[PDB]
């Protein structure tokens, strides 16, 4: 509950880094497969 | 947790949400677990682009742990801020700012055989007053020639453009033959000092020019953000800023399972434990396990 | 031997990070007092049981090269766990390479896939992605040749990794890369670019890495 | 029983370039019609080859591959 540690306390809150994430988890999984699956 | 390719970007890196992630994966190797292998797979393109989402999750909580100087005297809370985001995109897996760029020009202008289509091809890396300022030299040039300038170097009419454009550099406030003469090294290691320490200062007026051109322009926007918000009654302001939050936080709660909008309401809840903790004893600050 | 002599007495007067780097320089400059390090692990491994992630990952990797250069064993569960940070710090080198590192080794990929027989454009890119075969470790390593049961890695070292000056030999830190690398089963062939770039043609090239290879392993 | 084409590429082709060109290009026309050549050079492709049948065009070019990857990408992002 209270106190609660540095290393918990030190991370910026509202950054992104989690959309940049899930974006990350959804382009590259659905981008992967389309160089595989690719002719002109 | 991590997919292996998150962990070796987490590793050099510095800030705290990664290096509790990086910690736990230290600890489970230490408790018997097997490392996965790392895949050499996914060519040129998805391997240069996952470079580009690995690294913005070291840049982005690493922007937020840099604070600005604003309203600061002096050149050194500037080569302060910009040594922090040197130091920053060097953990992201970044090169030196001149060595990134240098890569970008080159990259765009590969099948570049024009001096006009190297002018706008890297037309949206270069300042715009720079890149008009070497198209009235390359008009000029072109004059004498009466042909299109080629991207050569051996070619008679490129060193035509090359005195003229070299003329703009300097007179736009860049050594050019300072910066010329790094790039190409020298034969002692002496004389490649003399070299060494004036592309330096150069440089070193280089990025803390434009980190202050970047916080003149925070301080401008805070400012005109601020004098936009003296002028309503408070009755307003205080309408309009639980509106905002009302509508942000109606966002994150209606995304629900997704690891984002997850993360953002245990930021709230520990933006109200700061506001808490501060409400016991204010004269302290907030409670630290220690 | 003045330097390791105070090392073996000392060592109660060095933090955990400290001695890491004290066990590693000793092993990359050939020390060979192995009571020395029964001193300097004796400050790290009961460290790393009680905290394993106090130290950072780029320590685990100095650790590993010191233990087996000098080949003073660690503990059970910790020599097994700096063996497999080994893996991670060599493939977060590898990720963050420096695109002049990434410009050498596929250089070098073709001047030692034409160096194996390979006399047209489309015969070196199917051989320089065989080349990249995966370390015991987990690791990656980018040019990993087998013939039969024997191995030769080929290692490229672009200026970073060069002394500074004008003999321009390559630092210790790479002689701690292979000598990691020759204990999994590898014969490390070092191609340095102040010397590998000088030559003039591919096919030069091709004679400065064979060349190199067969110096080391004269079975390829 | 001919088919008259011409090959741009990037640069010029090897004696083995060629042969892995043709038993990739004989399934884009629907015979066992041998497609003559042609050989150009554009260095503004990066690599690869663009074969126009003068009906219809392939352009398996990587220059055409990395902007159709990236109106991919760019697509896709602005979904997510």
């Amino acid at each position: 509950a209270d106190a609660k540690a540095l290393d918990e306390l030190r991370k910026p809150k509202f950054s992104s880094k989690y959309l940049i994430q899930h974006v990350s988890q959804k382009l590259i999984p659905a981008v992967k497969e389309w160089e595989k699956s690719y002719q002109p | 947790a991590v997919s292996k390719k998150e962990v070796l970007y987490f590793l050099s890196s510095k800030d705290a949400e990664s290096s509790t992630a990086v910690k736990s994966y230290l600890k489970s190797l230490y408790a018997g677990a097997q490392v996965e292998a790392t895949e050499t797979d996914a060519s040129e393109l998805i391997a240069q682009l996952e470079k580009k989402y690995l690294s913005a999750q070291v840049v982005e909580p690493g922007v937020h742990n840099i604070a600005l100087p604003l309203g600061e005297s002096g050149s050194a809370p500037v080569k302060r801020y910009a040594a922090e985001l040197f130091n920053l995109g060097a953990q992201a897996g970044f090169e030196c700012p001149f060595i990134e760029v240098s890569k970008k020009f080159g990259q765009e202008t590969a099948t570049s055989e024009t001096v006009k289509d190297v002018l706008n091809k890297t037309k949206s890396y270069v300042s715009a007053d720079y890149n008009a300022a070497l198209n009235e030299v390359l008009s000029s040039v072109e004059a004498e020639i009466n042909g299109p300038v080629l991207f050569d170097g051996k070619t008679e009419g490129f060193k035509k453009f090359a005195a003229k454009a070299k003329a703009v550099a300097v007179s736009r406030g860049l050594p050019a033959d300072t910066i010329l003469a790094y790039c190409a090294g020298s034969a002692n290691e002496d004389a490649a000092d003399k070299v060494s320490k004036e592309f330096f200062t150069w440089f070193e007026s280089a990025y803390t020019a434009d980190a202050a051109a970047e916080v003149k322009a925070i301080e401008a926007e805070a400012a005109s953000i601020l004098d936009r918000h003296l002028a309503k009654p408070v009755a307003q302001i205080r309408k309009e800023q639980a509106s905002a939050y009302a509508s942000l936080l109606k966002r994150a709660e209606t995304a629900k399972g997704a690891k984002w909008a997850e993360k953002y309401l245990e930021d709230v809840k520990a933006v109200q434990w700061f506001d808490a903790s501060v409400a016991e004893a204010p004269a302290s600050g907030p409670k630290v396990a220690a | 031997k003045a330097i390791v002599d105070a090392l073996k007495a000392s060592a109660g007067d060095l933090a955990p990070a400290q001695a890491v780097e004290a066990a590693y320089g000793l092993a990359l400059s050939g020390a060979t007092d192995a009571e020395a390090f029964k001193a300097l692990f004796g400050v790290v491994a009961p460290a790393i049981e009680k905290a394993p992630d106090a130290l950072e990952v780029s320590s685990l990797a100095q650790l590993h090269v010191a233990s087996t250069i000098s080949g003073a064993k660690l503990p059970a569960a910790v020599g097994s766990f700096v063996a497999k940070a080994f893996g991670l710090a060599a493939d977060a080198a590898r990720l963050k390479r420096s695109s002049a590192e990434s410009a050498l080794v596929a250089d070098v990929a073709a001047a030692t896939a034409v160096a194996f027989g390979a006399q047209y454009r489309p015969e070196v890119a199917s051989a320089v992605a065989s080349y990249v075969k995966t370390a015991p470790d987990g690791s990656v390593l980018d040019i990993a040749i087998t013939k039969g049961d024997a191995k030769v890695l080929v290692q490229a070292v672009p200026s970073s990794l060069l002394t500074s000056t004008t003999p321009a030999k390559p630092l210790g830190h790479v002689a701690a890369y292979s000598k990691v690398r020759e204990a999994q089963g590898y014969a490390v062939a070092v191609v340095p670019a102040n010397e590998f770039e000088a030559l003039p043609d591919q096919k030069a090239k091709a004679q400065y890495v064979l060349a190199a290879i067969k110096k080391v392993a004269p079975s390829f | 029983k001919e088919v008259y084409c011409t090959v741009i590429t990037a640069e010029p082709l090897d004696k083995l370039e060629r042969v892995e060109l043709t038993k990739k290009a004989e399934k884009f026309v629907d015979a066992g019609f041998k497609l003559v050549m042609q050989e150009k050079i554009d260095k503004k492709l990066l690599g690869g080859f663009v074969i126009e049948f003068s009906d219809r065009r392939v352009d398996m070019s990587t220059a055409k591959k990395v902007e159709e990857f990236n109106n991919f990408v760019n697509k896709l992002v602005l979904s997510i």
